[PDB]
C-alpha cells in the first residue's frame, strides 16, 4: 500500500557540488562538504549558514561530526584528514591518511576510532586517543573503496563498498574480511 | 590420492566448524552452534582428508558413535579459554577413546582459541585431558588459533605423516 509520507522541505542550501552531508545529533545543524574544498554548517531551523571551514582548494569528499569532542572531521582529495573544533573554528589536527583520495569517513559511535576509505584500495582505522595512530589497515579490495558503514547493531563490524563490484564485511581486529558479497 | 577419513569432535563452541572452513576456504566463518554435521574434503600434500565436523551439543554427543566406523584420524577440538568445561571435555574424550572402533585411530588435539588472553596453554590442556595416560595410541597436541589459522597446518602435517606411516 502506498505510504502517504508528508514530505516538507525544511532547508534549501544552494552551494557548489555537495559530496557529503551529515546531521548533528543535538544541534539543528547540517554539515555539507563541497567540491570547492570548503565545508559548510547550516542551521536548518533558522535556514542560515552558521559555520564555514576552508579546508583546501581540492574537493572535500567526506565530512563527519564528532559531537562528543566538538569536532568536524574532514577527508579531502589532498589525502589529508583535518580535524576542526566547530566552536572555535580551530584546526585541532591534520595528517596524511592515505596515498590517494579519501572517499568516506566512518566514526565509531562509542570508541575513539575513525575508519577511512580511499582510492588506494585500503581502509584504515585511526585511534585519536593514541595521537591519531593507525591501529589497523584493512586490505583486500582491488579497486577504490567508495563507502564504509559501521554496523549499528554490532559496532565491531563494518561493511565496505568498492568499485571492484564487491561488498566486504569486516571485523575490527581482523585483517581479513569476514565475507564478500 | 590417498583418501583419509577424519572425525572432528569436541564440545559446543570449541570452534570445530571455524577450523573446518578455515582449512577449506582460508576464511573465518562466523558459525552458529552446529546442529548436526558438516563434511568437507581438504587436500594436503596429495592426501585427501574427508573431515567430518560433528556438533558438540549435549543432544548430539550420543550420536558421535555413528561416525566412529572407518575413522582413521580423530581431531578433538578444545576451547582453551573454557576452563569450566575442560573436565567435561576430558570425560567425553576418554569415553570416545574407550570405543573399539576408534582403537587404531590417530588422535590430534587442537588447543583452539590460543589468541585469547585467559587461554590454557597446550601443556596445561595436555595434563587436564590426561593425554600422558594414553598407552598404545599416537597422539599430538597443537596450539591453534582458528581465526588466524596459526597451528592448523602443523597439526595437519603431523596427521598426514602419521597416517602415511600406518600402512
Amino acid at each position: 500500500m502506498p505510504l502517504r509520507l508528508d514530505i516538507k522541505r525544511k532547508l534549501t542550501a544552494r552551494s557548489d557540488r555537495v559530496k557529503s552531508v551529515d546531521l548533528h545529533p543535538t544541534e539543528p545543524w547540517m554539515l555539507a562538504s563541497l567540491y570547492n574544498g570548503s565545508v559548510c554548517v547550516w542551521n536548518h531551523e533558522t535556514q542560515t549558514l552558521v559555520k564555514t571551514f576552508e579546508v583546501c582548494d581540492l574537493p572535500v569528499r567526506a565530512a563527519k561530526f564528532v559531537a562528543r569532542k566538538n569536532w568536524v572531521v574532514t577527508g579531502a582529495d589532498d589525502m589529508q584528514i583535518r580535524v576542526f573544533n566547530y566552536n572555535t573554528l580551530e584546526r585541532v589536527h591534520m595528517f596524511e591518511a592515505h596515498s590517494d583520495y579519501i572517499r568516506c569517513i566512518a566514526v565509531h559511535p562509542t570508541q575513539p576510532f575513525i575508519l577511512t576509505s580511499s582510492d588506494d584500495m585500503l581502509i584504515k582505522l585511526w585511534d585519536w586517543d593514541k595521537k591519531w595512530s593507525c591501529s589497523q589497515v584493512f586490505e583486500g579490495h582491488t579497486h577504490y573503496v567508495m563507502q564504509i558503514v559501521i554496523n549499528p547493531k554490532d559496532n565491531n563490524q563494518f561493511a565496505s563498498a568498492s568499485l571492484d563490484r564487491t561488498i566486504k564485511v569486516w571485523q575490527l581486529g581482523s585483517s581479513s574480511p569476514n565475507f564478500t558479497l | 590420492k590417498k583418501e583419509m577419513r577424519i572425525l572432528m569432535v569436541g564440545l559446543d563452541a570449541a570452534g570445530k566448524t571455524t577450523i573446518l572452513y578455515k582449512l577449506k576456504l582460508g576464511e573465518i566463518v562466523t558459525t552458529i552452534p552446529t546442529i548436526g554435521f558438516n563434511v568437507e574434503t581438504v587436500e594436503y600434500k596429495n592426501i585427501s582428508f574427508t573431515v567430518w565436523d560433528v556438533g558438540g551439543q549435549d543432544k548430539i554427543r550420543p550420536l558421535w558413535r555413528h561416525y566412529f566406523q572407518n575413522t582413521q584420524g580423530l581431531i578433538f577440538v578444545v576451547d582453551s579459554n573454557d576452563r569450566e568445561r575442560v573436565n567435561e571435555a576430558r570425560e567425553e574424550l576418554m569415553r570416545m577413546l574407550a570405543e573399539d572402533e576408534l582403537r587404531d585411530a590417530v588422535l590430534l588435539v587442537f588447543a583452539n582459541k590460543q589468541d585469547l588472553p585467559n587461554a590454557m596453554n597446550a601443556a596445561e590442556i595436555t595434563d587436564k585431558l590426561g593425554l600422558h595416560s594414553l598407552r598404545h595410541r599416537n597422539w599430538y597436541i597443537q596450539a591453534t588459533c582458528a581465526t588466524s589459522g596459526d597451528g592448523l597446518y602443523e597439526g595437519l602435517d603431523w596427521l598426514s605423516n602419521q597416517l602415511r606411516n600406518q600402512k
